Formats: structure tokens, sequence, C-alpha cells
């Protein structure tokens, strides 16, 4: 009835801020929530007592390119 | 056996079909004090005699359904038959010559549980059995 | 008799039906409250 | 050819007989009753199945049912 | 079990299975194996409110 | 009675909820 | 945090306030829509952040939910005022607007009146006093 009365800012837009908190909690860098592989600084990105996430590099090239279905934008 | 005069009935076409000359076939029996003019089971309406009347039928639940019209008509002497094509007249209905809702003596508790309703045996009892679970001759 | 008439317009489709004309009241929460009140324009 | 039984639950009020449009069941004498009355079905051979004998029964939960089985010509109403 | 008290059901098949009901009359035949009659608030679908039952699948409340 | 066991699961599932509503609004890193 | 601008700076909603009509629905409610998050296409998002939007999210949870069990609560203290009485098959048709009322000035204070029926037991009717199936 909004957008149908001229009024499309006036749309009840929920962002879905728990499923944007997955990807980013995966590697997607896009939206910015910051932690836990999206923030190399932590403690699941390095795995500090052993670092042997050789998975890792090649994994965060997948889910941040643009051009794959994986973990698409929400 | 049977007999009996045909009311007038001008024909009609839910009447008898290859069902009646080749498996069953009944015929219900009453008599009237009147020339009065009844429903058809069979659709339309049919003026029965003032002797013995006579009234073939395909199947027994138009013989009943006539015969709770007469007992509105305050006739209730109707007997139904049962006529096999080999000629054979059984006589079914009322059986004892009473009607089945007022109680007579010598009938027989047949297809009868003396359980409640609700304690039936499950399913799983009876796995792989010939009987079903309303059978059950425990209690 | 007029005491009969209140005692119908106590029944359920009655009490029911201005049970939607008291919900006017979000017409005139929506008429003289610039109408366009979002869930996080209101206090 | 259905299989109508009747429980002890019976009070003997005669209304499943009467609903009966193809004479199944009938009373027959009982102790358990004030009318001293049960149903039985004899000619379940004739039953054809329409369970208005089960609307008729004012017993709650209700004392008779029609456990609807192998059908037959004369358990399905086909006058061809 | 007498006329006039409230009781609850223990029936499991039934409608009124644990239902507040008014005892209606009570058979004192002895031979009916349903003697007690009692008396509901509520119909059961589309119908009775009284229904037969046995003194042992009976709890009064009052 | 005092229940023990429906507790310290049910308070164990929300541990985890604050565990991962912890890093959701960035307190732990 | 999110990508979920302001719509002060957000460079697609300008537009929406720079061609536009003005009567009552496009003025006043769009220059209110300006200290909401809005997105890359200028429409006003709901985030839910940590405490920048923690009572502006518990507004409409607590609004709404006082007003959710007022309409509940003075049903619910109708329906049992109406079976004291022993004349409850014939007060629910006929709404007797003296007792509903009463029995909705007495649900305004709700949230201190299921708690003293909680504490109290009596807000729950216990299992064996409930109707079943054979189970
Ligand atoms: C019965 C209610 C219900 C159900 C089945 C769902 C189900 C779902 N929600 Mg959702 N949600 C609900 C109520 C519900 N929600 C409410 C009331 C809000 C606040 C407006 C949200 C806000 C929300 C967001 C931001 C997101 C979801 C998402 C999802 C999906 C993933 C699970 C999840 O993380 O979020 C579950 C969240 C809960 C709070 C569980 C509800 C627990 C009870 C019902 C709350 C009681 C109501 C409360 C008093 C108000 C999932 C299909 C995600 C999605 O959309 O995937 C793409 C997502 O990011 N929900
Ligand atoms: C078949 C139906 C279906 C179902 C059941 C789901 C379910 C889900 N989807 Mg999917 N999706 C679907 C179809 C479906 N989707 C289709 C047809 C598409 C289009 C291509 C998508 C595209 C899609 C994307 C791109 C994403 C999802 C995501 C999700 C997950 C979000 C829940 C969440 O936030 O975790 C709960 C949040 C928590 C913080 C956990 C709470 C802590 C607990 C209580 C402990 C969830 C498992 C997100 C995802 O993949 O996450 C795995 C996401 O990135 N969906
Ligand atoms: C529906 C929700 C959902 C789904 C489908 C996933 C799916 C995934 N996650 Mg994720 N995650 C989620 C919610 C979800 N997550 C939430 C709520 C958080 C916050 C706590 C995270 C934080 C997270 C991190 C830090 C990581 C993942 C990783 C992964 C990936 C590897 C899974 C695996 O094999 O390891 C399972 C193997 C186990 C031995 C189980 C571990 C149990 C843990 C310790 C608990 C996979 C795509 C990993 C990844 O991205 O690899 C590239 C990764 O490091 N997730
Ligand atoms: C549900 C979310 C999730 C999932 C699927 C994973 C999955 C994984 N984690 Mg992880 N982790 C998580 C949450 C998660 N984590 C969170 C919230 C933290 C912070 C406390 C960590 C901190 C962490 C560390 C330090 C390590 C992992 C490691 C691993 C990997 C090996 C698991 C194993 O060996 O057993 C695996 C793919 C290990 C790894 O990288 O393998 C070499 C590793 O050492 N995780
Ligand atoms: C919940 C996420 C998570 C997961 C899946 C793991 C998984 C693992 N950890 Mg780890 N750890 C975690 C959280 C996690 N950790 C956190 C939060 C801390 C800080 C308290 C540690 C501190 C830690 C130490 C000191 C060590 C491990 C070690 C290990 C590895 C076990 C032995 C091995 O090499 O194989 C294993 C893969 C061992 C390891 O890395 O092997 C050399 C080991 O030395 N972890
Ligand atoms: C390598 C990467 C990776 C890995 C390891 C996973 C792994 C997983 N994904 Mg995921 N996913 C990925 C990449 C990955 N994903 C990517 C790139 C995407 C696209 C964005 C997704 C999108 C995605 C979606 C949408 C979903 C998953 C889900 C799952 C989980 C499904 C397994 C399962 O159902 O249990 C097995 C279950 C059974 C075999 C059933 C039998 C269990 C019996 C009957 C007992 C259980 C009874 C139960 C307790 C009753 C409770 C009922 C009720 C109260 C809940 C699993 C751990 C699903 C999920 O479950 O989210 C958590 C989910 O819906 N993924
Ligand atoms: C003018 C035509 C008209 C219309 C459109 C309605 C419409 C309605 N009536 Mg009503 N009714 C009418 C005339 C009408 N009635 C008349 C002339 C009488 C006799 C006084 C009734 C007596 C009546 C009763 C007793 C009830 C209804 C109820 C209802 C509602 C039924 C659906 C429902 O909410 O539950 C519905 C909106 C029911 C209701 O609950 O109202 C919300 C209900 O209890 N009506
Ligand atoms: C994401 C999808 C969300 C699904 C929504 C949830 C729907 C169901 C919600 C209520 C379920 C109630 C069933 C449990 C309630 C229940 O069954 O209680 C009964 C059960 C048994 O109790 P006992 O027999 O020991 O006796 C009670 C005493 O122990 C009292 O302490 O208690 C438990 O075992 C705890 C159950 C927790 C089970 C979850 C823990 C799983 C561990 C995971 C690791
Ligand atoms: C002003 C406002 C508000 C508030 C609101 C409110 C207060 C609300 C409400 C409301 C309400 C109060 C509503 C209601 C409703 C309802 C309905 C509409 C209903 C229904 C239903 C149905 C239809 C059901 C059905 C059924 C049944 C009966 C059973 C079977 C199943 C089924 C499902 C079929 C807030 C603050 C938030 C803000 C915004 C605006
Ligand atoms: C805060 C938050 C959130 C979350 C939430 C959740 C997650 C929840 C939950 C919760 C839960 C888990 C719950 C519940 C429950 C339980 C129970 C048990 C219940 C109940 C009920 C009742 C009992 C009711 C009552 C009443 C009232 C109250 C009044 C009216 C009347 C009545 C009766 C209805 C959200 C996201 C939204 C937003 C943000 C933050
Ligand atoms: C007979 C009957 C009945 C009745 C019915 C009816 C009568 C109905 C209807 C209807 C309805 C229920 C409706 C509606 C509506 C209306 C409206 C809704 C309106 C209004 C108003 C307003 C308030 C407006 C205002 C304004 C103006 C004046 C201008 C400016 C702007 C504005 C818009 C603000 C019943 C069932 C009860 C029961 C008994 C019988
Ligand atoms: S089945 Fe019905 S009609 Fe027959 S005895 Fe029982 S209650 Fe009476
Ligand atoms: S199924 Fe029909 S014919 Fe058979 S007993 Fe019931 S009502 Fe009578």
């Amino acid at each position: 009835v909004e957008v149908a009365f001229g009024a499309a800012d006036k749309q009840i837009l929920i962002e879905p801020v728990f499923a944007q908190f997955i990807q980013s909690a995966n590697g997607k860098i896009l939206y910015g929530f910051h932690t836990l592989l999206s923030n190399p600084d932590s403690i699941a990105f390095t795995a500090w007592p052993n670092h042997a996430n050789v998975w890792l590099p090649g994994w965060l090239d997948a889910i941040n390119n643009g051009t794959n279905s994986l973990f698409l934008t929400i | 056996t049977l007999s009996g005069q045909t009311p007038i009935f001008g024909g009609s076409t839910g009447g008898l079909l290859k069902k009646a000359e080749v498996e069953e076939k009944y015929a219900i029996t009453w008599t009237s004090p009147k020339e009065q003019v009844f429903e058809m089971p069979t659709g339309g309406a049919a003026i029965m005699r003032q002797g013995q009347n006579l009234l073939y039928l395909a199947r027994k639940e138009q013989c009943i359904a006539l015969g709770g019209q007469l007992r509105k008509f305050k006739i209730t002497d109707y007997k139904i038959y049962r006529i096999y094509p080999n000629g054979e007249t059984v006589y079914i209905h009322p059986a004892d010559g009473v009607f089945p809702e007022k109680v007579n003596q010598g009938r027989e508790k047949v297809r009868y549980n003396d359980r409640r309703i609700g304690q039936n045996p499950s399913p799983s009892k009876v796995k792989f059995s010939g009987i079903a679970t309303y059978d059950a001759p425990n209690s | 008799e007029a005491r009969y008439l209140f005692r119908y317009l106590s029944s359920a489709p009655v009490v029911a039906t201005l049970a939607l004309i008291i919900i006017s009241v979000i017409l005139i929460v929506l008429n003289y409250l610039f109408p366009g009140l979002q869930y996080g324009t209101f206090f | 050819s259905h299989t109508v039984k009747i429980y002890d639950t019976c009070i003997g009020c005669t209304q499943c007989v009467r609903a009966c449009p193809t004479d199944v069941l009938e009373m027959v004498p009982w102790d358990g009753c004030r009318a001293g009355q049960i149903a039985s079905s004899p000619r379940t051979e004739d039953c054809v199945g329409c369970k208005r004998c089960e609307t008729a029964c004012p017993t709650d939960f209700l004392s008779i049912r029609v456990y609807l089985g192998a059908e037959t010509t004369r358990s399905m109403g086909l006058a061809y | 079990v007498q006329r006039g008290s409230k009781v609850r059901i223990l029936r499991p098949e039934s409608y009124w299975f644990q239902d507040v009901g008014t005892v209606a009359s009570i058979e004192q035949g002895g031979t009916s194996r349903y003697p007690v009659i009692v008396r509901f608030d509520k119909v059961n679908y589309a119908g009775v409110n009284t229904n037969n039952f046995a003194q042992d699948e009976l709890v009064e409340v009052e | 009675p005092p229940y023990t066991f429906r507790t310290a699961w049910a308070l164990l599932l929300l541990a985890i909820n604050f565990i991962v509503a912890a890093y959701y609004f960035h307190i732990i890193e | 945090n999110t990508t979920l601008v302001p719509c002060y700076k957000s460079p697609a909603f300008v537009e929406r306030m720079k061609n536009a009509p003005d009567s009552y629905y496009t003025t006043k409610p769009l220059k209110a829509y300006s200290q909401l998050l809005c997105g890359e296409d200028g429409l006003p998002r709901i985030a839910l952040d940590r405490l920048s939007l923690a009572v502006d999210v518990a507004i409409p949870i607590a609004i709404f939910l006082y007003t959710a069990g007022f309409i509940g609560w003075s049903g619910r203290s109708y329906l049992q005022a109406i079976k004291k009485q022993d004349k409850a098959e014939e007060k629910e048709v006929f709404i007797d607007v003296p007792l509903f009322i009463s029995c909705m000035v007495m649900a305004l204070f709700w949230p201190m009146a299921v708690i003293k029926e909680l504490l109290a037991g009596e807000l729950v009717a216990k299992d064996e006093e409930i109707p079943i199936s054979v189970r």
C-alpha cells in the first residue's frame, strides 16, 4: 500500500542483521561487523596456537569475490 | 410366495435394470384401505390400489424408504421379499413378523462386543494375524 | 419498551462494530500526527 | 459386507434401529439397561455403510460402530 | 456418589475426560453396569450433555 | 521441585546465545 | 557499523527530498525520517545496534506489548468474572459493559497483576483439570 500510494520511503524494511552477521562471521567484509574472520586480528582468523588455516586464504578469496553464489549479499 | 395387483404407475425410468433380471430383485407387498397416491422411490407418483399391492424394486433401500412412507399412510403391514432370478422368493422384512424397533424374544446378541468401545486393542496387538482389532476375543 | 433497546445494543455484533469506530482513533492519530510515523520516528 | 459391532455402553433407546435405512439392526433383550434391550446386527450383509445409526446414538463416544470393510454389490447401493 | 454431587471423569474415550459434572440419577437395580447418569455443562459434538457412567471411573470433587 | 537438570542446559544454551551475542555487538574479540 | 548510513548524508535519500510534493505526507514525515539508517537506495532501514538504537527499538516493544496484554487481560478477567456468576452462556453474547469496563480498568496495571497470580499459582490451570484426548 505504501508503494501503491506513492510513498515507497514509508516501507518497513527490517535489515536482516542476524544473517548479515553470519556472513561477516565467515569472511564477508561487505557489511563491516568486523568480527571473527572479518577481523584478521582475531583468535579465529589466525588460530594463534597453531596457525594451520591453510584453507582460509583461498576461502576468503571466494567469499569476497562478487561473481559467485557463495554467501550472496543479503 | 407373492401376489397382488400393481399400482397405477405410468412407467418410469428409475425402475429395474439388467441387475434385477440377473442378480436379485426386491418386492414390497402391502394392502391399502384406500385409493390414495404415494411417491415412488424410483421418481414420480403412483396410485396404490385397494387390495393387495405389489411393487418390484431394485434394492432394499428403496423398499424401506417406501416402507417408511406407507407408515405415514398408516399402513404398517408390508412384507419385503428378495427374488433371486431362479425364482427363489425369500422373505426378509420383517423377518420374525415383528418390526425390528420393538423387542422380541428368541433373538440373539449377534455382533456384540462385551467391552467399552474405547478399550479395543491396538493394531499392533493383531499384527500379521487374521483378525481385526474390533474382533479381538479378549473382553 | 426502551429498556430492552440498550439490552440489545450490548449484544455481540453491536459492541464489536462500535469496537471498530472506537478504533477510528487510529484515523485521528494518523491525521494530525503528520501521518508518516515509522518505527524509529516516535517516542 | 461391513462390520457393525455393538458395545455394552448401550441404553436401549432404539434410535439406531429407526435410523437404519436397510434393516440391519434390531432390538434383542438384555439385562444391562432400563429398557432391557440392546441392538444387534444380524443383517450386516445388508449394511450400506452410511453410518446413519452412528449419528443417532446418544451415548458419548457411541455404542455402535460401522467398520467399512470389503464392499460388495449390495453394500455399495448399485441398482445397475 | 449421590444425586447433585459434582464429579470428575476418568473415562479416556469420552468427550468430558477430566470435566466436572453434576450427578443427575443413580440406578438402584444393581444389574445395569452403568448406573450413574451425570450431566455436564458443555455439549460434546452437536448433541448431548448427559451420559451414563460407571462408578469406578468417577472421582468426586466435592 | 527445584529444576536442576532442565536449568543449566537451558541457561547453557542461553550462555552460548550470549557468547554469539557478545561477538555480535563487538564486545569481545 | 554496517553500510546503513544515516539519511542525513545518504546520497540517494536527498533526491527523495529534492523532487517531491508537499501536502502532509512528503514534507514533515520526510524530514523526520532523516535520523533513520538507510542503505544505498535511500530507504530507511531498521537495524539493531547496541546502544544507539537500544530504546529506539524498545518503544515499539513496550508500547505494544502493554496494550497487547491489556486487551488480553481484560478479556481474561471478563471471562472469569462471568463464570463465577454462573451465567457465562448468555453473558458472552450480550456483553455486560458495566463489568467489561470494570475488568478493563483492573487490567491497566496488568504486569503487576499477572505476577501476583504466577507466584500464587493461579494463572495456569493444573493438568488434571483440563480436558484432553485419549493419549
Ligand atoms: C564447507 C562449507 C559448509 C559446511 C561444512 C556446511 C554445513 C552445514 N550447513 Mg551450510 N552452507 C554453506 C556451506 C557449508 N555448510 C554455503 C556456502 C551456503 C550458502 C550461503 C550454505 C547454506 C546453508 C543453509 C541454508 C543451511 C545450511 C545448513 C548446514 C548444516 C546441515 C547439516 C544438518 O542438517 O544436520 C543433519 C540432520 C539430520 C541428518 C536429520 C536427522 C536428525 C534426527 C532426526 C534427530 C534430530 C531431531 C531434532 C533435534 C528435533 C528438533 C525439532 C525442533 C525442536 C528443532 C551443516 C552443519 C542447514 C542448517 O541446518 O543450518 C544450521 C541450513 O538450512 N547451510
Ligand atoms: C498503533 C500502533 C501500534 C499498536 C498496535 C496495536 C496495539 C496492535 C494491534 C492490534 C490487534 C489486536 C490486532 C488483531 C487482530 C486480529 C485478527 C485479524 C485475527 C485473526 C484470526 C484468524 C483469522 C484466526 C483464524 C483461525 C481460527 C479461529 C482457528 C482455526 C485456524 C484459523 C487460523 C483459521 C504500535 C505501538 C505497534 C506502533 C504501530 C501502530
Ligand atoms: C529482547 C530482544 C529481542 C529478543 C527476544 C527474544 C529472543 C525472546 C523471547 C522470549 C521467550 C522465550 C518467551 C516466552 C515465553 C514463555 C511462556 C511460558 C509464556 C507465556 C505466556 C503467557 C503465560 C501468557 C500470559 C498472558 C499475559 C502475559 C497477559 C495476557 C493474558 C495471557 C494469559 C495471554 C528481539 C530480537 C525481539 C529484539 C531485540 C532484543
Ligand atoms: C444493522 C446491523 C448491524 C450494523 C451494521 C452496520 C451499520 C455496518 C457498517 C459499517 C461500518 C462499521 C463502517 C464504517 C466506516 C466509516 C468510517 C471508517 C468513517 C469515518 C470517519 C472519519 C473519522 C472520517 C474523518 C475525516 C473527515 C471527517 C474528513 C477529513 C479527514 C478524515 C478522514 C479524518 C450489526 C451487524 C452491527 C448488528 C445489528 C444489525
Ligand atoms: S446403539 Fe444407540 S439406539 Fe442402539 S441401544 Fe445403544 S444408544 Fe440405543
Ligand atoms: S451403516 Fe447404515 S444400514 Fe448399516 S447399521 Fe448404520 S445406518 Fe444402518
